[PDB]
């Protein structure tokens, strides 16, 4: 194969432009191989199939592939929610894997905004203001107000459910219970519930959440959670499937525990990444995906690739070309 | 009488020397008062090592009230993780193991976990069997998983012993062992893989529904030829090799084929090899010691 | 304050050419202000006034545990020179196997087909076979017959702080760090217990012997209470994730921590969780502070950094 | 202004797509920045021009697909000057005569046997270099009898105008810079191939002068009488320094752009205000991505809306 | 099959010890004490007996930066018992070291170090005066100017023995710069080619220089700090010899975009088949006196 580019002497053709991206090189060539093995991932889906729910304990059709997805808190806020919602609404997914952080900021999204901001300001000042600092983005004191005043009622009658009948709270639970209160169509979570899409949490007490709980204790006290429940759950979601994929859109527990619950089925047939970590220090986040197949969490027979750029400027253009295009096949 | 006190390793076994016999053994500390399960694996072992009686198979000669068996120099352990095999040697060594498997099979004994951790050697190059506790008459936990039957594995006849002598020979054959895992599912999966998918008619015997269904709900892979995975070996030895490692327990090598096969016919002469001179719980406690004490009565003045 | 290096015409002597690293410039001198700040914690911990002066925080990710820094968090730890630890799911798995078969060496250009047949697994430049694994579960499996049996009879609630405290006692080996942990009452913290080898050798025990409890609500109210009844309190991050926003987050209830030193290599381009600039501003640290941060890698720094205001001042404790 | 995205639940238009990028925020809404500073460029600009634009970029970007979009660039006389890297010049050249293929993970100890060169992820022939110093061979005697004979004082610029001048194929990218006289400058050219070439025919009719003092004299002056001035950087090395010296002289540029990928822990060239580099009054951007996934879009939204 | 293992601090404080501890570590320490395994194994071979020829002639090359930091002071001690061979650097690498000889630089912005506008003024004055002569021997001599005569020709003017281009000349060691137009030199410059016009400098004869150098030594060593241009150019002078024997690279870069792995020189024949090149991914101030400390600085009288 030679290495080509776009003439541009044809005018603007943006359908050839994304697709000319194949046979440049270096990052570009990168996302050649990724749209193709996404695209190559969906077409399985559609096959017709032709008792397992006792089994996973679970209320869904099992379909001919089930695509897994995760995602790193500080994206979530980031504007890429639109997407990620597009995704949900229609099935296309069905496992969710996040951090608390995630659930945290997307709550309050549908409650009040978020505004823009620089990325060098000096924390001293902007303490005085009143404005906390996420990247550059830049979120009110004010906002945190709120959900202070939302959240105190729905644990008061998550613990008189508890004491009065039968029920043991898990993570994958909590976060369903929380989606019919909120009652809006623009929350992912709302969606999520609908269409009976569990999400995973293990590392839930860590983040904004845990200190709402914290204060509740000393009036109410007597809340339990479970955290072995939850591994049963994610791991017979992937024992009993006949193919799998995932899409791991970046580095941290997220990535560990979506490869570790493949680990239980020779891994996966179809993977791809999306992170800006390095690999010299030799953390999980950073390791390439030649390393997974020593650890036996993805086969030896796929092609796995792996992208270097940041997700906002990748995923939005990806899931364009892939899942845009096939919107009436479901 | 003892004398020449040494360290071999750790109960905890020492180096010793007799006196009076002027012999050199070894002598192995035992403590399992302290469990009744610990006590079962003791009542077993004195039991059934001192009613057996052959060449190969290990042997007790004195209890002190502290057992007296002979030292061997090393086990096959460590012979196959430095110095590699060559084809006499790996062919005697099977027609001994074998041998053995005769007398207690005649016997009519269940062994298990016949592991070659369990199989010593010594100067003159010969080889025995020294670990017999966990034993049965034809949730346990076992040490390792590695060399473990598939019908155990997966909720007793005799094939697992085959199974466990065919994995023994496979990785005296190859430097590396055949079926490596971490977790229970990692084993079933790499067996199913190497051995190819498992055919509704061999899935009859199977009656765990759980495990039933989990087997049905596979899909289908092609069986790997043996040569492509040993490019340097004998044309008998995969097809011993293949004849040996099959999924239907009701249908596979029995012993008595096994030892006059062409691959070991040579050294095999029918008169040689011996036969059994005689054909072969709850939880008490003190009553339980009371038969231990019973049993080594015999091996003190 | 000018530049000046070393001039080696004086001859070689180590002590000098530690502390000049001061004056280098780049991010050398960040490493000359580590060892300014670290120092005031030590000298303030000793001041007269169990509980002590200060509070030092001390957290650490999967590589090093399995790397050769695990020494040198056991002479942090074995002469009661920290007072709480925080650890990821790995860090514990990892610890306590190297008290049963070790780990090797190797290289980083090793493809991964091969690795998989021979069978043996790879982290980093490091290797650790398989075998090892297998020698987990004959130790481990006796342990939680045990444990499932004491919350049934005795009732006893189980916490992860309470499992690992449960599980570096019967380990009985001065070489493990987390034995050291249960002998100077020095909790050890850990969010995400379900990832790891640990997971998922609890999942197939659930199959047999049904019914095991974690909670996740009483560990919050331990590491919140360990630090809103302390006079001052410190902070020593190694790497990047859930242990550095746990740590940060705790240390908010007093308005924020006072000294803080961090070392890493992650890049903030990307927004990730994992600059000091950002605790300031929702109050993971205090104003007066003076933070510092070394872009550098854990396993070439660390030693280095408690060669000086650690291990000189042993006799003082 | 909130943040928000784009709601694909309406459809697929990228002319949509390709602008809500500036309301999103991390490295987009430095793409929105980048592309309001390059519209406000083409703006101001529409022989002595309204405003001269500066480009840059760094060899390992002309042996990928990028380098068709630098030649639609220089085709309608859009760039005034460019400043590029020995390896630059000497690939193009190649790419007329021969042409290149395309993993990581490749061994050089085995491609070495094959005759196989590796520079990033795309490989080159060795038998292509052949065919280079056959074509180069006779250019140059001619080159030297013209320098003892005619008396011709040469620099990097005028030997790169004249091998561009020869070689009449319209995918070369200095066959349309000897046309629109548009001159190319590059600091080191012996650093490549190039240089090996020239060491190969020291031997043989010796006497080869090169000065690089009249080169800087030349991109200074060009500079120095400018209207308005404004620096593309794709890429970072000894280009973005002699860049950055060019435009000190007249205390500084109004405005830039720099796609690079590199950090600034290391404290090397890969803060202008410092050096008087870049105005006061400007408004400098800068995104962090690799320039093959990013410059492409670029020229989309502008350079391209217009003509 | 060698295991894991670290420094026990209960023995003491011994730092010998500690800094061969770093072997076993493992992660970015193995790679360390690969290089200074190989440093001294390069030093061992200079050693060995057969400007005078030597066993093995060694490389060095830097950035700017380093000059500017503190890394100036230890890359002199090398240069004063003639420790090396050749030399290589970027523009900034001259101008800077010759400012830090008039006035001093406290912690107009290079990164982390601060120099003031007016320590540029002291330059100027002092500038003039040699290159006005520089011209003048041209015409009335026929002498050719190459930048490494002219980087030869500065050092004799400072007469001060604590700058390092000083050194230089003393011991006949070449200084070689393909990009000296780059930075305040050239600028300095370009006001001359007004008053006094005239002034060339050629540049393929440096190549030349370089290259036989490169080539007529039977064993060749690469240390280099720092990537650019200096990487390329030192690999392509080392491209004929069939390859270089022994190199260490220090670097921060990545390898996603081509500042690439050791093992990629090979491809091209740059470094032999049969030698073991070693990459440490550290910054170069935290790393480079600990590896002069313990590999050069033990053998001083042996020199």
């Amino acid at each position: 194969t030679q290495v080509r580019g776009y003439d541009f002497n044809r005018g603007v053709n943006y359908r050839a432009l994304l697709e000319a991206f194949g046979t440049t090189g270096f990052q570009a060539t990168n996302f050649g191989r990724a749209v193709q093995q996404v695209n190559a991932m969906i077409e399985k889906k559609l096959e017709p199939l032709s008792q397992h729910a006792d089994l996973t304990q679970s209320r869904r059709p099992l379909t001919s592939c089930t695509i897994f997805l995760g995602y790193t808190s500080n994206l979530i806020s980031s504007g890429i929610r639109e997407t990620i919602r597009y995704l949900v609404q229609h099935n296309m997914v069905d496992v969710l894997v996040t951090t608390a952080g995630g659930v945290e900021e997307d709550l309050i999204k549908c409650l009040a905004p978020t505004y823009l901001g620089e990325f060098s300001l000096r924390g001293k000042e902007l303490r005085e203001n009143g404005i906390n600092r996420i990247g550059n983005l830049l979120v009110p004191n004010e906002n945190y107000c709120k959900f202070e005043d939302w959240l105190m009622p729905i644990l008061d009658q998550m613990v008189m459910e508890q004491n009065t009948e039968g029920v043991k709270w898990t993570p994958s639970k909590m976060i369903a219970r929380l989606g019919k209160e909120i009652n809006n169509p623009e929350s992912v979570y709302y969606w999520a519930q609908k269409n009976h899409i569990p999400v995973f949490s293990p590392a839930l007490t860590d983040g904004s959440l845990g200190d709402m709980i914290f204060f509740h204790s000393y009036k109410n006290p007597g809340l339990v959670l479970d955290i072995v429940e939850d591994l049963r759950l994610i791991n017979t979601q992937a024992i009993f499937a006949k193919c799998t994929g995932m899409i791991i859109l970046g580095g941290g527990v997220v990535k560990h525990h979506i490869a570790n619950a493949n680990l239980m089925r020779n891994g996966a047939d179809y993977a791809v990444y999306i992170n800006t970590a390095q690999e010299f220090d030799g953390s999980d986040s950073g390791a390439r995906p030649d390393e997974a197949v020593s650890w036996g969490k993805i086969r030896v027979d796929a092609q796995p690739v792996k992208v270097y750029a940041d997700a906002s400027l990748v995923f939005p253009l990806l899931v364009a070309e892939t899942f845009a295009q096939k919107m009436d096949a479901f | 009488r003892y004398t020449n006190l040494s360290y071999i390793g750790e109960g905890m076994v020492c180096s010793a020397y007799d006196n009076v016999n002027k012999v050199r053994v070894a002598i192995k500390k035992i403590s399992p008062f302290e469990h009744q399960t610990y006590c079962q694996r003791t009542l077993r072992e004195i039991k059934i090592l001192l009613r057996f009686r052959h060449e190969n198979i290990i042997g007790i000669n004195d209890i002190i009230r502290y057992i007296v068996q002979d030292l061997m120099e090393t086990d096959l352990y460590k012979l196959l993780k430095t110095q590699h095999l060559s084809n006499d040697h790996i062919c005697y060594f099977l027609y001994q193991i074998l041998r053995g498997l005769k007398y207690i099979h005649s016997a009519n004994v269940l062994h298990r976990d016949l592991k070659p951790s369990n199989l010593l050697l010594n100067t003159t190059c010969d080889l025995k069997i020294c670990d017999f506790g966990l034993a049965r008459v034809a949730t346990e936990y076992v040490a390792t998983r590695w060399y473990r039957a598939p019908e155990i594995m997966l909720n007793y006849t005799k094939s697992i012993d085959i199974w466990s002598v065919g994995c023994i020979l496979a990785e005296m054959l190859s430097n590396r062992p055949i079926f490596p895992g971490k977790h229970y599912l990692d084993q079933l999966n790499h067996i199913l893989g190497i051995l190819g998918s498992p055919s509704q008619e061999d899935l009859n015997c199977i009656i765990n529904l759980k495990a039933r269904n989990y087997l049905l709900s596979l899909p289908h892979k092609n069986k790997v030829p043996w040569n492509r995975l040993f490019p340097n070996a004998d044309s008998k030895a995969l097809d011993l090799l293949d004849k040996m490692l099959t999924f239907n327990p009701h249908k596979r090598i029995e012993v008595e084929q096994a030892l006059a096969h062409p691959y070991l016919e040579q050294y095999y002469d029918p008169s040689d090899e011996p036969i059994a001179e005689a054909p072969f719980d709850d939880l008490p406690k003190e009553k339980l010691k009371e038969l231990i004490f019973e049993e080594t009565a015999r091996f003190q003045p």
